[PDB]
């Protein structure tokens, strides 16, 4: 009776997002990533398991990938043919229309940097073999062990799995944001009592309000840029990052307006668009009710921002493609910011991403890039934590409202996920861990046996209960098929004697 | 047309037809006379019956009569008690149970009341039966004095089934709102019951402890539990305030209401509110700035 | 178990089933033939009804409140839908309500507003917005004109003995109501709680409940109640092939102890293929003649699969430049739930439609009842014409209810009645897998249709108990073994002793105390 949970990717390490985890004889892989930042070494986490049973599907019994983000299902298509899995693959219904998304893009950006990528080809292979999960739709995987969605909010799509076999469940919780950010209201667990509750520890520290403090911050920031051709280069890694952007713009133009220009994510905003409209279910209660009476992301402006944003000193808004990568558009758009006055760059996200991620935090006016190129950066950097998430605080009552008998934090720093685990093992009378790249935490529990009695002597036994020194006697009948409890006498009369 | 009636009812050829005539003549009314005629046939009719489906309506009928404006439902409160102690059905005698309860309200004389309340607390004890405890606890609530009842319902506050717990609570409620005093006791039993799994119960369980606050702020709870003791009224203000950030939408709504109708709040905890964590379903939000504007001016 | 039948037509059932000391009320239904009993309502008066005679029904009494029309009675009330009788149990003892398709789940609000009742209703998502647009329409168009002022005044059991055939055969005079509130609509919708499909939703600690898909249109959720020991399967709106929803889950409703089944077809020689040509074909006939093309039917389900058809036709036949004109209120929403999940749809008859009119139009009206709605005032425009033809596409409701009143009517009628659900053949094929003990369904299925003397009836080989109106009909279970963990800690242990009698046999004396706690059980030592 004893769940072993491994991150061979996550723990005391941002992105990469694998954790293994072995409730009774069952194994199930949470996810797996491409950790950015790294030209080799880590576009998958190096897999233990895999180096042990030749057949991965042998090994494991399951997969469930939590959504779309290079982070946690961007090197789900290494798992085609190289190291070949096979079995049901798990991601929600917005999920896995959006990964093969993602997974081409970062394909194409990787091609033009030889290395020996997953082609589509492959890519292709590794998507045909997946199981789409409604949410709180209860799916038995195997024979024993089922998995049920729930609402992670973060983006369209990200769902909260707990994978239970018997009465102990393991509920991973990864990328959950515990307010309503747009697309999104709170994500919501019911109250299972899982043994071993896994969480994202991202923010180790309590934030304020997830979107009026972020209006307020974007306000100040474009107004302080605006006095002299205020230049904007902000990253944004996703499909549903895209939209919040536009509707932050949209959000200064209301305020402001003395700008007209607006510029949009890239070429192919009109696909974020209509996937957005697509999926009106998962969205956020309310957007959703306002979206079948009200217009939603009216956007017709990236071309014109384009062709005005080549190179020019003016005050287009460019919200660029992927900041914290080798090669992109966002590192052209960047270039061309570097070293002016009007510039002022947002690092929306998280920014943390290797090697632009440790730049991004010391924030060197003398940066290096990978290539043996010098610029030299003279613009005003500030970042805003704008990107969906939990903080500190949402973590507690997420914790609160599962109320495990344990919890285990991955996907944050040590520094950080030290301070919160002392905090969650003062706070609440549950023992936590923050366990590293490998390291196994063999958290005992024991086997919880399940009989049927005779209705006859429960009803007896109810009886006495209520009228007030307890005590309950009688046999049970251990075939190893059908355990039952049976009175003194029943079970006399049973094996007939006398 | 009363012995007509008589002689219609054991005519019936099967089980399921003396239901349904049973069901035609409910939904033809009855005066003064001719209730108190057909109640006795009815009873007479429920003895020798031998089928609970028909018992059961027949303790239906029982009750709309007993409803009649022009009824007075004397004589025949002894023979329903009778009935009760020689049944054997839950479902049925839960019926009767409710006629009794819609009896009891029907005259305000303080003696068969008392008698029917008795009754009915005999009938509480019953045992994997949620229904007729659930009735009892409704029963007691409306029957009530003005301690004992009081002192009853904490009872079953704990028991095996939500909704019996829920039925609990509601009468407590009840027994305040005709003009009751409840105690400190069932103020501490309130707070125990606050963080229970369905949330029928956490419902109540705010709107009771609302209750008992605005019955004693002044008084304070001696207990420091990890801080320095502090006033009763800012226990359940702090205590309500955590629901509005409770796992449910319809939890929240409970809370809303209550936490802006608190009075005498200490103002360093008024100020302190996290009454500004206003989200998700948009129902709530709008319902929590109404009553904040009523007592702004407080 | 106890199984109480609220509802006498086989199609919408209000079911309520007392079991494991939890009582659920599986469908909540309005029938609606009622309705059509009664006079129709025009949005504009139509010189027909204002110049109506009485039927001189005389016996003293009445003349002014019975009409007659091509030899058939009417009544100069607001049509009132008849509703399941409520008396037989009480709505508080039913606990929770469960609701199976969007179409099945009106008169939800009658009882919720009504007669006292304090429970969660369980509907899966697309069917609660269906069914909230779909009352919304029935409102709309009883109140879009405000005759209910007048009273039916003929309910009386001897007034009924009297008059003619078409009243006579009402099963239930007394029951009948007008119309609810969108007040009350507002309650019903707000008192369901949303739950998507294979999830299980367990009431108080005691059973658990889950809706399955049921093959039907959007929404259509067929449920199963199981309680570890008993599964009870309830089957209504289960069409096992229509297409795009997701299709009906005969394996998850296999093994069940006892199978009701409610919903199935109200044509059994339904051959719905065949009726979706033959609508489409007869269509094509008119427009081309070039007089003008009627259908009644509601905003969801049928509408959408003979609108693709249309289309298809149309790119086949380049029957282009026939306005297809859909008048509805929430047509609007309609298309917008498609899009969720050459039309131009106008809210508003006398608005955008009147400034667009043309001269050839199929128009998809307000209701198929012919009573109260749009189709009412089209009905009579275009029925003076012998060009101009109707299509009822909608099975609800018989051909010959709707011609009744307006017997004396120039335009062709046609009859092309699609019913996607279960047919008798898949009802009988699907019984077989399924394999359940005792089966209950109402008399209707259990005896062949009256019109047929053919054998095609619902036979299974238990002979299943037919269910009917006002019929509390007790099935043959007792629970027998009810379930108990064990304790981790202290109990297991001492409760690890067994001692063997037989190979395969062991024994163990268990002595502990037990927690009832929320109705679950486990025993652990003192």
């Amino acid at each position: 009776p004893e769940i072993r949970v491994t991150p061979l990717g996550a723990g005391q390490d941002v992105g990469r997002s694998c954790i293994l985890v072995s409730i009774a004889g069952k194994n199930v892989m949470l996810d797996c990533g491409m950790h950015m930042g790294f030209n080799d070494d880590r576009r998958f986490p190096d897999f233990s398991y895999i180096t042990q049973n030749g057949r991965l599907t042998d090994f494991l019994d399951c997969v469930i990938i939590s959504h779309f983000h290079l982070d946690h299902c961007g090197a789900l298509p290494y798992f085609s043919e190289m190291v070949g899995y096979d079995g049901p693959i798990y991601m929600t219904h917005p999920t896995q229309a959006i990964c093969p998304i993602l997974l081409e893009d970062y394909r194409k950006i990787a091609v033009d940097k030889e290395a020996n990528f997953f082609t589509s080809q492959m890519i292709k292979d590794c998507m045909k073999k997946v199981v789409a999960v409604h949410l709180h739709q209860t799916v038995q995987v195997d024979d024993e062990l089922e998995i049920k969605a729930y609402y992670a909010g973060h983006v369209l799509g990200a769902a909260m799995f707990q994978i239970k076999v018997g009465s102990e469940s393991v509920v991973y919780t990864g990328d959950y944001n515990m307010t309503p950010d747009r697309h999104l209201g709170a994500a919501w667990i019911d109250k299972c009592r899982p043994n071993l509750l896994i969480t994202e520890s991202t923010y180790a520290t309590t934030i304020r309000d997830s979107k009026r403090c972020r209006e307020r911050d974007f306000l100040k920031k474009v107004h302080e840029t605006v006095e002299r051709g205020g230049k904007v280069l902000i990253p944004v890694f996703a499909l549903g990052r895209a939209q919040e952007l536009c509707i932050l713009l949209e959000t200064f133009w209301e305020r402001m307006n003395l700008k007209v220009p607006i510029y949009f994510s890239t070429g192919l905003t009109e696909k974020a668009n209509h996937y957005y409209k697509l999926f009106i279910p998962w969205t956020n209660q309310k957007i959703r009710k306002t979206f079948v009476q009200r217009n939603m992301f009216e956007f017709k402006h990236i071309k014109a921002f384009d062709r005005a944003f080549a190179d020019n000193p003016g005050p287009m808004v460019v919200f660029a493609t992927p900041g914290m990568l080798h090669a992109g558009q966002s590192l052209q758009i960047f270039r061309k910011w570097a070293g002016n006055e009007k510039n002022m760059v947002i690092m929306p996200g998280y920014c943390v991403q290797g090697t632009v991620g440790h730049k991004i935090l010391s924030g060197q006016r003398k940066l290096e890039m990978e290539g043996r190129q010098v610029l030299e950066v003279k613009m005003q950097v500030e970042y805003m934590s704008f990107s969906a998430h939990a903080d500190a605080k949402g973590i507690m009552q997420l914790v609160g409202q599962a109320e495990p008998e344990s919890v285990l934090l991955v996907h944050g720093e040590a520094k950080k996920m030290e301070f919160l685990k002392q905090k969650i093992e003062q706070e609440l009378r549950v023992n936590c861990y923050m366990p590293a790249n490998g390291e196994t935490v063999t958290l005992l529990t024991s086997p919880s046996i399940p009989v049927g009695i005779s209705l006859g002597l429960l009803k007896r036994e109810m009886a006495q209960g209520l009228l007030p020194p307890r005590l309950l006697h009688g046999t049970l009948i251990m075939k190893d098929s059908n355990f039952r409890l049976v009175s003194s006498e029943q079970a006399l009369k049973e094996l007939g004697l006398a | 047309k009363s012995a007509a009636l008589h002689i219609d009812l054991c005519k019936a050829t099967s089980p399921a037809d003396a239901l349904q005539y049973l069901l035609q003549f409910a939904r033809k009314p009855v005066e003064a006379e001719s209730v108190e005629g057909v109640v006795r046939i009815l009873l007479e009719h429920y003895y020798k019956e031998n089928d609970p489906s028909v018992r059961l309506k027949i303790a239906s009928l029982l009750g709309l009569l007993s409803k009649t404006a022009g009824f007075s439902p004397d004589c025949i409160m002894d023979d329903a008690i009778n009935i009760l102690q020689n049944e054997k059905s839950h479902q049925v005698l839960a019926q009767l149970l409710d006629t009794l309860l819609a009896i009891g309200t029907k005259l305000p004389e303080n003696q068969a009341i008392q008698m029917r309340l008795v009754d009915v607390a005999c009938k509480h004890l019953t045992d994997t039966s949620h229904g007729v405890r659930n009735k009892c606890l409704q029963l007691l609530g409306n029957l009530g004095s003005l301690r004992d009842v009081q002192k009853i319902i904490g009872d079953y506050f704990s028991d095996q089934d939500p909704r019996v717990r829920t039925a609990a609570i509601k009468a407590m409620l009840q027994l305040h709102e005709r003009g009751l005093k409840l105690h400190q006791t069932i103020y501490n039993q309130a707070c125990k019951l606050l963080s229970d799994d369905y949330e029928q119960v956490r419902s109540a369980a705010v709107q009771l402890i609302w209750v008992v606050s605005q019955l004693y702020p002044e008084s304070i709870v001696p207990i420091p539990s990890s801080n320095e003791e502090i006033r009763l009224v800012d226990d359940a203000f702090g205590k309500i305030c955590h629901m509005v950030s409770d796992g449910s939408w319809v939890v929240r709504v409970q809370a809303a209401k209550l936490l802006g109708s608190m009075e005498q709040v200490s103002s360093h905890f008024l100020e302190q509110t996290l009454d500004k964590k206003l989200m998700s379903d948009l129902r709530r939000k709008r319902t929590a700035h109404e009553r904040a504007k009523e007592l702004y001016s407080s | 178990m106890k199984l109480y039948c609220l509802s006498g037509h086989p199609t919408l059932p209000c079911n309520v089933l007392k079991f494991k000391s939890t009582t659920i009320m599986l469908d909540c239904g309005l029938d609606m033939t009622s309705t059509l009993n009664f006079l129709p309502l025009p949005l504009v008066q139509s010189p027909r009804l204002s110049n109506l005679p009485g039927w001189s029904l005389k016996d003293g009494n009445l003349d002014k409140e019975l009409k007659e029309c091509s030899g058939h009675v009417f009544v100069d009330s607001v049509p009132e839908f008849c509703l399941p009788e409520t008396e037989l149990i009480d709505l508080s003892t039913v606990d929770v309500i469960l609701i199976s398709n969007y179409h099945c789940m009106m008169a939800l609000p009658y009882i919720t507003e009504h007669t006292g009742f304090t429970g969660t209703v369980y509907a899966t998502e697309p069917t609660v917005q269906i069914g909230r647009l779909l009352m919304e329409e029935l409102v709309n168009f009883i109140e879009r004109v405000p005759k209910a002022q007048s009273a039916s005044l003929w309910k009386n059991k001897d007034i009924q003995r009297l008059l003619p055939s078409p009243l006579k055969d009402a099963v239930e005079v007394s029951t009948w109501r007008r119309c609810y509130t969108m007040q009350e609509v507002n309650s019903a919708l707000s008192k369901i709680q949303l739950v998507g499909y294979s999830q299980k939703i367990e009431l108080f600690g005691a059973v658990q409940v889950t809706p399955l898909s049921s093959g039907y249109a959007l929404g259509s959720s067929n449920w199963i109640i199981q309680s570890h020991y008993e599964k009870v399967s309830y089957v209504s709106g289960s069409s096992l092939l229509t297409t795009h929803p997701q299709p009906m889950d005969q394996a998850s409703l296999k093994n069940s102890d006892v199978l009701v089944l409610t919903g199935l077809t109200q044509i059994p020689t339904a051959n719905p293929d065949g009726m979706v040509g033959e609508f489409c074909s007869n269509l094509a006939l008119t427009v081309r003649n070039g007089g003008n093309v009627l259908v009644p039917c509601y905003p969801s389900g049928v509408i959408y699969d003979l609108l693709e058809c249309l289309y298809q036709y149309i790119d086949s036949a380049g029957l282009s430049s026939v306005p297809l004109y859909f008048i509805s209120p929430v047509a609007n929403s309609s298309l917008e739930f498609s899009q969720i999940f050459k039309l131009k749809h106008y809210p508003s008859i006398h608005g955008d439609f009147s400034n667009d009119f043309r001269q050839p139009c199929v128009v998809f009206t307000g209701h198929p009842s012919l009573r109260f709605g749009d189709v009412v005032h089209f009905m009579e425009l275009w029925g003076k014409s012998s060009l101009n033809t109707v299509i009822f596409t909608e099975p609800d409701f018989s051909y010959l209810e709707a011609l009744a009143p307006y017997q004396p009517l120039a335009m062709k009628c046609i009859y092309c009645p699609i019913d996607t659900r279960l047919n008798f053949i898949q009802v009988s094929k699907l019984l077989k897998e399924v394999q359940p003990l005792h089966v209950v369904c109402p008399e209707q299925y259990t005896q062949p249709p009256p019109a047929q003397s053919h054998r095609m009836d619902l036979m299974i080989d238990c002979q299943p108990p037919a269910m009917s109106y006002r019929r509390a009909e007790v099935l043959a279970l007792p629970f027998k073994r009810r379930y108990e963990k064990i304790e981790i800690m202290p109990e297991l242990a001492d409760s690890l002793v067994p001692m063997e009698i037989k190979p395969g046999i062991s024994l163990a004396t268990v002595s502990a105390v037990l927690h009832t706690k929320d109705n679950k059980h486990l025993l652990q030592p003192p």
